[PDB]
């Protein structure tokens, strides 16, 4: 299971409530020549940030296309990127989204 | 003479995309395109530039956004000591933007002041408009968003 190189593209960051965001991505398994994916890892950090140690982590399942971040502050900007992993390691991250809660 | 501009409200107050302000979206530039020669970095040191993108795509932009850009840079800087001009986001290919966003062609900025203080984007947006910036809308109560028109 060679490691992951391309990442997935997020087709579109959409606040749904005060502390949700909704993203959609896009991953094509032959980008990687359809090595396995174990699941995505989703990056967020409020966009007052410019620290790149500042993103947290939520970890997806390798069959979703969507994920919803919760527990998030109210009228806040996220950025928001991702990678794909399996045994092997990680994928270059994303492009990244910018997004506010309600 | 510097009236602040309230949260979302735009000067000059009529579309974006009408002559008298920035005018017509004139199609995506992508990076790989012939298009993307007209833009150029701009590397002034008076602007900060947040590029979480790890691209650099937040400094490209049209001429006649970097010379509006640069003289807001100087006018953030002397109204408040110690402040400087932040850009989010200058020309995009992330795509989370408006459909046919100015961002893609590299005339529109999103904009703070360094210190991320929200009680001063009003008057930033005021600033953005008398450095020339062809329209200037403060969409967000987290950054102003700033356009030109086509060279
Ligand atoms: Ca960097
Ligand atoms: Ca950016
Ligand atoms: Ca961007
Ligand atoms: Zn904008």
């Amino acid at each position: 299971g060679s490691t992951p190189i391309t990442g997935p593209h997020i087709a579109y960051t959409e606040a749904v409530s005060d502390t949700q965001i909704m993203l959609k991505w896009t991953y094509i398994p032959s980008s990687n020549n359809n090595t396995p994916i174990q699941g995505f890892y989703i990056y967020y950090r409020p966009t007052d940030s410019d620290n790149d140690s500042d993103y947290k982590r939520d970890v997806v399942e390798g069959s979703k296309q969507w994920h919803m971040i919760g527990h998030l502050q109210p009228e806040t900007s996220y950025d928001i990127k991702m990678q794909c992993f399996n045994e092997g390691g990680e994928s270059e991250f994303s492009n990244v989204m910018i997004c506010e809660t309600k | 003479k510097l009236v602040p501009l309230a949260y979302k409200q735009f000067s000059p107050n009529v579309p974006e995309k009408t002559l008298g302000a920035s005018g017509r979206y004139e199609g995506k530039i992508a990076r790989s395109s012939e298009r993307f020669k007209e833009l150029t970095p701009n590397y002034n040191p008076d602007i900060i530039f947040k590029d979480e993108e790890n691209t650099g795509a937040d400094r490209l932009m049209t001429q006649r956004c970097k010379d509006r850009l640069n003289s807001l840079a100087i006018s953030v800087m002397n109204q408040w000591p110690g402040v400087k001009l932040r850009v989010t986001e200058g020309w995009d290919e992330d795509g989370h933007h408006s459909e046919e966003s100015l961002h893609y062609e590299g005339r529109a900025v999103d904009i703070t002041t360094s210190d991320r203080d929200r009680n001063k984007y009003g008057l930033l947006a005021r600033l953005a408009v008398e450095a020339g910036f062809d329209w200037v809308y403060y969409e967000s109560k987290a950054h102003v968003h700033c356009s030109v028109k086509s060279e």
